[PDB]
RNA sequence: CACCUCGAUGUCGGCUCGUCGCAUCCUGGGGCUGAAGAAGGUCCCAAGGGUUGGGCUGUUCGCCCAUUAAAGCGGCACGCG
RNA sequence: UGCGAAUGCCGGCAUGAGUAACGAUAAAGAGGGUGAGAAUCCCUCUCGCCGUAAGCCCAAGGGUUCCUACGCAAUGGUCGUCAGCGUAGGGUUAGGCGGGACCUAAGGUGAAGCCGAAAGGCGUAGCCGAAGGGCAGCCGGUUAAUAUUCCGGCCCUUCCCGCAGGUGCGAUGGGGGGACGCUCUAGGCUAGGGGGACCGGAGCCAUGGACGAGCCCGGCCAGAAGCGCAGGGUGGGAGGUAGGCAAAUCCGCCUCCCAACAAGCUCUGCGUGGUGGGGAAGCCCGUACGGGUGACAACCCCCCGAAGCCAGGGAGCCAAGAAAAGCCUCUAAGCACAACCUGCGGGAACCCGUACCGCAAACCGACACAGGUGGGCGGGUGCAAGAGCACUCAGGCGCGCGGGAGAACCCUCGCCAAGGAACUCUGCAAGUUGGCCCCGUAACUUCGGGAGAAGGGGUGCUCCCUGGGGUGAUGAGCCCCGGGGAGCCGCAGUGAACAGGCUCUGGCGACUGUUUACCAAAAACACAGCUCUCUGCGAACUCGUAAGAGGAGGUAUAGGGAGCGACGCUUGCCCGGUGCCGGAAGGUCAAGGGGAGGGGUGCAAGCCCCGAACCGAAGCCCCGGUGAACGGCGGCCGUAACUAUAACGGUCCUAAGGUAGCGAAAUUCCUUGUCGGGUAAGUUCCGACCUGCACGAAAAGCGUAACGACCGGAGCGCUGUCUCGGCGAGGGACCCGGUGAAAUUGAACUGGCCGUGAAGAUGCGGCCUACCCGUGGCAGGACGAAAAGACCCCGUGGAGCUUUACUGC
RNA sequence: GGCGAGCUAGCCCUGGCCAGGGUGAAGCUGGGGUGAGACCCAGUGGAGGCCCGAACCGGUGGGGGAUGCAAACCCCUCGGA
RNA sequence: CGUGGUUCGUGGAGCCAUGGGGGAAUCUGGGCGGACCACCGCCUAAGGCUAAGUACUCCGGGUGACCGAUAGCGCACCAGU
RNA sequence: CGCGGGGUGGAGCAGCCCGGUAGCUCGUCGGGCUCAUAACCCGAAGGUCGUCGGUUCAAAUCCGGCCCCCGCAACCA
RNA sequence: CCUACGGGCAGGCGCCGAGGGUAGGGCCCGUGACUGGGGCGAAGUCGUAACAAGGUAGCUGUACCGGAAGGUGCGGCUG
């Protein structure tokens, strides 16, 4: 039946994308955290 | 005055529709003087703050003239009477001799063709607006202002009206549709006549759908809920209130008065 | 009563399949009778086999209808998921 | 710092086991080819399956999967020469398609401005924001692979410059327009389709007949201007003007005068059109796909005909149906050797996408997963219609293990003598019924219904006669509705497929609807409708610290809260307690005021601290009201000229002692109450009685036509439900070849009885029985597996919920 | 303290979809009727949380499946349309 | 008056800070020495700056009765993969 | 079996707490008024306090046992 | 089969048809747990509604209420 993942390029960017992450102070920390952990990708591709 | 139907379906058996004979040639609803786009929206910033709303036919707003003193002296001709979905009353299209067009909330009797006008002048006749002080004591009026220059606010619902009971000082004593005895400033504009379309109160929606067209989603009793979410939810099964009847938010809902006591408005009132 | 089982021994009734006990419902053999005969009563021997179909109720049970040689009681984790 | 246990942790390898499985029962067979190797790759022929698809085209998502060469270790549920797999090379071409150098929608963001300890929250304009508005490309050819993109043909847009001709030009501003619902629908077209005795075309005569008005195949597509046909849009002129936040000559309003029609003007659709292009079967070529010929192909009439086009078309209706730009008009600054408008000519025209999958082996589901995924096309014949059903075209597929065998048992199917619900918790299940036309149809009813009630008859083919309509000329032909008559055949004519079993009677809910995604669809929720109550508008109420916002651009015929729940007849008594409402008195009451009087220290002025009276809110007390407010609504005893019973009476208590109606009930404990009905028999069902353990009037009372995949009772019909089984079919099970899991598992050389044992022994005692090892089967035992029992208790363990528990906010 | 409404629930903006058949409300026109009416009848008309039934949305009963094709599926049946 | 800070939890509760109300003085002015008064003393509020001694280790180096690939950082190896 | 309440003239209720006093209405009996009955008025009688024990100087009263009566309870199972 | 054969009879088919069967209606009668009132019955119970202002003038149509007669409201009649 209909499962939970329903890919949608715009939604993904609008929700987890770099710019969205930079607006909220909470988001900017997610970046700070990932950057400090040395992630190769700060944001979903 | 009110249409019946033959029971050729259940619900049609009890269903009742408004009479639209008063509606002078009409359908398109006069762009320019309105409509504006009306923002159907059931919440505030995110959150529902009035339960059980949403859906129901799309609707164009008619920007109506709740301040007639806007054009004192200038007479106008009643061009049309039309259906306004945003209110119980019906609206009249006014052709001012200025060439200005405006919708007025149509009073009972108002016939297409009549001249109408507003001002201290103005012949006390249905359709005309005046400051309250210049209106004969005892005359029935509508679309009243509550404070001078702040626009009409009282007696606008289909069938309603206020009565002028007397004057005292800069104020006059009105009897409002509610039955309340109110002092209002004599400078406040009113308009002679009662509102009209007074058979409105006698329509029978007939079916659930009809309520839905009007944007009214099903309303559920506290009784039908659980304690988590209403003072009346619980039991096993059916259950009296087991407390003084309450609203979802805890307050009592049978008689418990709610008007703020120390309200400055207090010294201008005197009834039910 | 609280002894094994609560890091699990699935619980009524029905169905299916039975097997065993005899304190025997029928059939077989007996004694006694307040046993003329026929039919019973009561006790003794006997477990080979047999021990119906339906209405009512989830029912076990029981009541009832129509039969029958008889429409037997119990045990098997109130046998058997 | 020493391991055997922790349902320990990581890893490795075992057991079950050559066992279950190999993923839809649409299906396969042979020949030839390739190759080290072939049921599995290529080719041919035969067979089967999809065809409102299982074919084709878009949008998402995916991101090389695309084409080609080489290749098979792994991935492929087997095989593999094959592949969506490994290596390499190639492949995506736009002024007109989509999106962007356009518009705005919800919403988002946000100069101004407002609020907030910080973070930050709001917010007019503006800006962002699309599958909506606007906007210029059609047909065909070409590649192994792209094409409205390259090409060929025909056609068009904007921008810059210039030439000419025209006009007061000129905007972010004014105005118009864009511009809008649902249902039904006219005319005329188009797409699409059928037929043709006409036109073109290779061939064909088998097997008894046919050289025939035979069989088979095809008979179009695009196209500017002009021209037709059909529609859409639109009145013209003059005068006045104070309104459209400046100004208008524009729009609005008034007057007058001319058209009232689409006349004209304008726009669109379709036809036609210079020209351009396509062009079957069959046969021949080799494919792995295509290519030649047919060909100088023909290229035409008739019919059916859209849900699509003319489109802003028409009618009706109520629930009353975006915005903004493009566009046109108006003027403002400004400029008017400007500028704009028209025509012509020359130049200029950018960024991104474009492969391939796309109902699926390439997307979402760990999988080449029987699930899920939005838009368009979706041919033919028949069946009343249709996107239904059967078969079939184009196209695409036989589902990535096979070969045998013919047991039990299982699944999915077909049939059954006599009986026909005797089955069972229950007709569960299955069967019966079944489409269309006609006849015909009850109680009751809210007059609509109930109705497809029920129950019946007809149903094919042949010839003859005949009515009406459409399209054509009235006509023929073609198409469409029929009507009458006489006959033919079978067991059977909706001959296959798709297609109600019916009735009677209770309970609950009025009704259509809604719900526990994944054990409950219901008598639960909702619902129109009735009542109570709050709310005068900066409304109440809700969200928020606030600003702010919803309410509502609403205003008591409105909005919030609560209960009840269509409709009918109704809805009694109690205000003592609790709630709410009212009450300027009185009692009590905090801070504060007030200070009579007292205390500490100073030599003293003083400083400092207590402190009575009395004056001080809400709240509470107190006095009243209030029942569609929380709620409540009696006990014992006696009595009538048979008996029995008690209309009547006595007494005790209450705030008042249950009215109507109903009642062994979705409520009745005793209980299968008693009586009557149904049945041969009735713990249930229906009617009734009233002894109501423990009905009763808006947590409504009693009824009610219609409605229900609700729950109960009965009958007819029909049956494999059953007496009571039997046979048959296919997919498994079984054997062979290929691949090959799992939970479980202290180790095992693992028998019966009677005992014993922590009380239910393969493992101890006695006796009995018993050669070693498997295979197909059954399920009594291994207190069999699974899950650290959900029940129960325990823990001064947790959590949701309640309130006149405590204490806070 | 952050992350989530790409599932699911509600609402907001903008689009799309619902084969075919049946029943036949009002209104309208006509006829009758009356002092005038109500009203009756015929045709026309085409209303409805109306009927039958695909798509589509469902999930009623049964059977199968239960280390599944599937961590909700398949078949028959059924509800709305 | 309401609170915080200090060992101080309203305590005999001073001191320092301050949301509210009232509200001065400039050396004989003011604060403090734990309620308050006297006495005796200490100190100058309502402006600001100020090295060093102190904390930490992304980074570099030196050491080890520190590990030695199930250890040691999650990573000795193209791992925050 | 549990828990609470109760038994008092003929009927129905007090008095039991706080020991010494049995009280109320109705009924019963006698007498009035009426022709008569009832209503009404005047008089009166009638109970050891369920029963058996115990406490006390004294028990309806305080305590215990039995007997009945009313009401509640009997849940997970 | 018979002829006196372009005929008759036998025999075959068809129509209608007594009635039987299936189904649904209509009227009437009998009967039924139980239930409604009614009539009648020498000396039963409760009250007093009416007849004399019947001791609240009566009666009345309706409406509500009450063991019961009845009472009350609204309007009417006088008998
Ligand atoms: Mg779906
Ligand atoms: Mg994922
Ligand atoms: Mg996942
Ligand atoms: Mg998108
Ligand atoms: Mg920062
Ligand atoms: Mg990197
Ligand atoms: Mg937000
Ligand atoms: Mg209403
Ligand atoms: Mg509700
Ligand atoms: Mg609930
Ligand atoms: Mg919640
Ligand atoms: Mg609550
Ligand atoms: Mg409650
Ligand atoms: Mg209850
Ligand atoms: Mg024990
Ligand atoms: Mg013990
Ligand atoms: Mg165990
Ligand atoms: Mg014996
Ligand atoms: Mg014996
Ligand atoms: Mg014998
Ligand atoms: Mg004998
Ligand atoms: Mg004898
Ligand atoms: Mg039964
Ligand atoms: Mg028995
Ligand atoms: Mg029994
Ligand atoms: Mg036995
Ligand atoms: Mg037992
Ligand atoms: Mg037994
Ligand atoms: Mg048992
Ligand atoms: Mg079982
Ligand atoms: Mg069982
Ligand atoms: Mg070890
Ligand atoms: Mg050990
Ligand atoms: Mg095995
Ligand atoms: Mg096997
Ligand atoms: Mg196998
Ligand atoms: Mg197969
Ligand atoms: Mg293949
Ligand atoms: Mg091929
Ligand atoms: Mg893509
Ligand atoms: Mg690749
Ligand atoms: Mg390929
Ligand atoms: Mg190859
Ligand atoms: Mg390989
Ligand atoms: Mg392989
Ligand atoms: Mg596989
Ligand atoms: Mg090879
Ligand atoms: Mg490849
Ligand atoms: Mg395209
Ligand atoms: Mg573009
Ligand atoms: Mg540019
Ligand atoms: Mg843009
Ligand atoms: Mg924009
Ligand atoms: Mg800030
Ligand atoms: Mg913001
Ligand atoms: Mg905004
Ligand atoms: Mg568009
Ligand atoms: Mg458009
Ligand atoms: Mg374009
Ligand atoms: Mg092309
Ligand atoms: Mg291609
Ligand atoms: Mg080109
Ligand atoms: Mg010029
Ligand atoms: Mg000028
Ligand atoms: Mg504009
Ligand atoms: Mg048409
Ligand atoms: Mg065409
Ligand atoms: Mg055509
Ligand atoms: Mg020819
Ligand atoms: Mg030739
Ligand atoms: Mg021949
Ligand atoms: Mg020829
Ligand atoms: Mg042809
Ligand atoms: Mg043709
Ligand atoms: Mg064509
Ligand atoms: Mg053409
Ligand atoms: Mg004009
Ligand atoms: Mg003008
Ligand atoms: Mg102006
Ligand atoms: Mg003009
Ligand atoms: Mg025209
Ligand atoms: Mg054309
Ligand atoms: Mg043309
Ligand atoms: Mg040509
Ligand atoms: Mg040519
Ligand atoms: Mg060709
Ligand atoms: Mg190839
Ligand atoms: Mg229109
Ligand atoms: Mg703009
Ligand atoms: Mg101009
Ligand atoms: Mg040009
Ligand atoms: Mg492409
Ligand atoms: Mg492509
Ligand atoms: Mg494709
Ligand atoms: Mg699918
Ligand atoms: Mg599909
Ligand atoms: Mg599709
Ligand atoms: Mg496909
Ligand atoms: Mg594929
Ligand atoms: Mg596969
Ligand atoms: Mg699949
Ligand atoms: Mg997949
Ligand atoms: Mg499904
Ligand atoms: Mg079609
Ligand atoms: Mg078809
Ligand atoms: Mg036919
Ligand atoms: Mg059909
Ligand atoms: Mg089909
Ligand atoms: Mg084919
Ligand atoms: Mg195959
Ligand atoms: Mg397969
Ligand atoms: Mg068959
Ligand atoms: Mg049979
Ligand atoms: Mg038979
Ligand atoms: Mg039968
Ligand atoms: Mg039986
Ligand atoms: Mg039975
Ligand atoms: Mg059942
Ligand atoms: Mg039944
Ligand atoms: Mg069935
Ligand atoms: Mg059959
Ligand atoms: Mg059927
Ligand atoms: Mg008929
Ligand atoms: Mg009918
Ligand atoms: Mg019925
Ligand atoms: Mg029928
Ligand atoms: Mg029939
Ligand atoms: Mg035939
Ligand atoms: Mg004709
Ligand atoms: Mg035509
Ligand atoms: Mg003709
Ligand atoms: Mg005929
Ligand atoms: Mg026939
Ligand atoms: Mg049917
Ligand atoms: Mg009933
Ligand atoms: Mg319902
Ligand atoms: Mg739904
Ligand atoms: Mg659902
Ligand atoms: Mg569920
Ligand atoms: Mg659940
Ligand atoms: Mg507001
Ligand atoms: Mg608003
Ligand atoms: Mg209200
Ligand atoms: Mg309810
Ligand atoms: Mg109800
Ligand atoms: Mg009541
Ligand atoms: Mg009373
Ligand atoms: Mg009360
Ligand atoms: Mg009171
Ligand atoms: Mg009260
Ligand atoms: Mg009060
Ligand atoms: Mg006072
Ligand atoms: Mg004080
Ligand atoms: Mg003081
Ligand atoms: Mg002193
Ligand atoms: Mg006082
Ligand atoms: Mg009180
Ligand atoms: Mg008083
Ligand atoms: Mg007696
Ligand atoms: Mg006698
Ligand atoms: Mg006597
Ligand atoms: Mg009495
Ligand atoms: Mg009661
Ligand atoms: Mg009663
Ligand atoms: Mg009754
Ligand atoms: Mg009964
Ligand atoms: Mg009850
Ligand atoms: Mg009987
Ligand atoms: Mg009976
Ligand atoms: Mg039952
Ligand atoms: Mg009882
Ligand atoms: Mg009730
Ligand atoms: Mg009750
Ligand atoms: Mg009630
Ligand atoms: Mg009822
Ligand atoms: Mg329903
Ligand atoms: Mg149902
Ligand atoms: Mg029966
Ligand atoms: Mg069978
Ligand atoms: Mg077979
Ligand atoms: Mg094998
Ligand atoms: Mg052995
Ligand atoms: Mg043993
Ligand atoms: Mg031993
Ligand atoms: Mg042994
Ligand atoms: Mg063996
Ligand atoms: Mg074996
Ligand atoms: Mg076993
Ligand atoms: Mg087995
Ligand atoms: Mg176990
Ligand atoms: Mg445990
Ligand atoms: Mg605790
Ligand atoms: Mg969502
Ligand atoms: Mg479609
Ligand atoms: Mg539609
Ligand atoms: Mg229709
Ligand atoms: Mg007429
Ligand atoms: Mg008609
Ligand atoms: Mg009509
Ligand atoms: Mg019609
Ligand atoms: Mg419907
Ligand atoms: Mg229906
Ligand atoms: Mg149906
Ligand atoms: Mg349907
Ligand atoms: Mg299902
Ligand atoms: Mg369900
Ligand atoms: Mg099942
Ligand atoms: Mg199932
Ligand atoms: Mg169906
Ligand atoms: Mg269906
Ligand atoms: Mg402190
Ligand atoms: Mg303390
Ligand atoms: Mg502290
Ligand atoms: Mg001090
Ligand atoms: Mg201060
Ligand atoms: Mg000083
Ligand atoms: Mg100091
Ligand atoms: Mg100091
Ligand atoms: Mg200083
Ligand atoms: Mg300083
Ligand atoms: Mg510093
Ligand atoms: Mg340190
Ligand atoms: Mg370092
Ligand atoms: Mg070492
Ligand atoms: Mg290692
Ligand atoms: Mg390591
Ligand atoms: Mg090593
Ligand atoms: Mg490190
Ligand atoms: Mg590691
Ligand atoms: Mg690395
Ligand atoms: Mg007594
Ligand atoms: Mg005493
Ligand atoms: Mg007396
Ligand atoms: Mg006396
Ligand atoms: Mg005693
Ligand atoms: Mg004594
Ligand atoms: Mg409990
Ligand atoms: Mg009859
Ligand atoms: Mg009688
Ligand atoms: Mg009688
Ligand atoms: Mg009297
Ligand atoms: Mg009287
Ligand atoms: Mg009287
Ligand atoms: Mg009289
Ligand atoms: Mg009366
Ligand atoms: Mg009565
Ligand atoms: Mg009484
Ligand atoms: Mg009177």
């Amino acid at each position: 039946m209909k499962r939970t993942w329903q890919p949608n390029r715009r939604k993904r960017a609008k929700t987890h994308g770099f710019r969205a992450r930079m607006r909220t102070p909470g988001g900017r920390k997610v970046l700070k955290r990932r950057r400090q952990k040395g992630r190769w990708r700060l944001t979903p591709a | 005055a009110v249409k019946k139907f033959k029971p050729y379906t259940p619900s049609r058996r009890f269903m009742t529709v408004a009479d639209f004979s008063e509606i002078t040639k009409t359908e398109p609803e006069k762009s320019l003087v309105k409509p504006l786009k009306k923002t159907g929206g059931r919440n505030n910033q995110g959150r529902i703050t009035v339960r059980f709303r949403g859906g129901g036919h799309k609707r164009l707003y008619r920007i109506i003239d709740f301040k007639r003193w806007d054009k004192v002296g200038i007479p106008a001709k009643v061009a049309a009477i039309e259906y306004d979905p945003n209110r119980s009353a019906r609206i009249a299209l006014l052709h001012y001799v200025d060439g200005e067009k405006r919708y007025i909330i149509a009073p009972d009797g108002l016939q297409v063709g009549q001249q109408v006008v507003a001002g201290p002048d103005a012949p006390i006749q249905v359709g005309n607006a005046l400051p309250l002080r210049f209106i004969p004591v005892g005359t029935v009026v509508h679309a009243v202002e509550l404070e001078p220059k702040k626009g009409a606010k009282l007696a606008r619902a289909a069938g309603t009206s206020a009565q002028i009971q007397g004057r005292e000082g800069d104020y006059v004593i009105l009897r409002l549709p509610s039955g309340e005895l109110r002092k209002v400033h004599g400078e406040c504009y009113a308009t002679v006549g009662a509102v009209g379309n007074a058979d409105h109160k006698n329509i029978v929606l007939g079916k659930a759908g009809r309520s839905r067209w009007l944007g009214r989603r099903p309303h559920v009793r506290g009784a039908a809920m659980n304690p988590v979410d209403h003072p009346h939810g619980g039991g096993e099964g059916r259950a009296p209130r087991g407390r003084p009847p309450a609203s979802p938010w805890g307050w009592q809902t049978k008689g418990l008065k709610t008007r703020k006591r120390r309200k400055p408005s207090s010294r201008f009132i005197i009834a039910r």
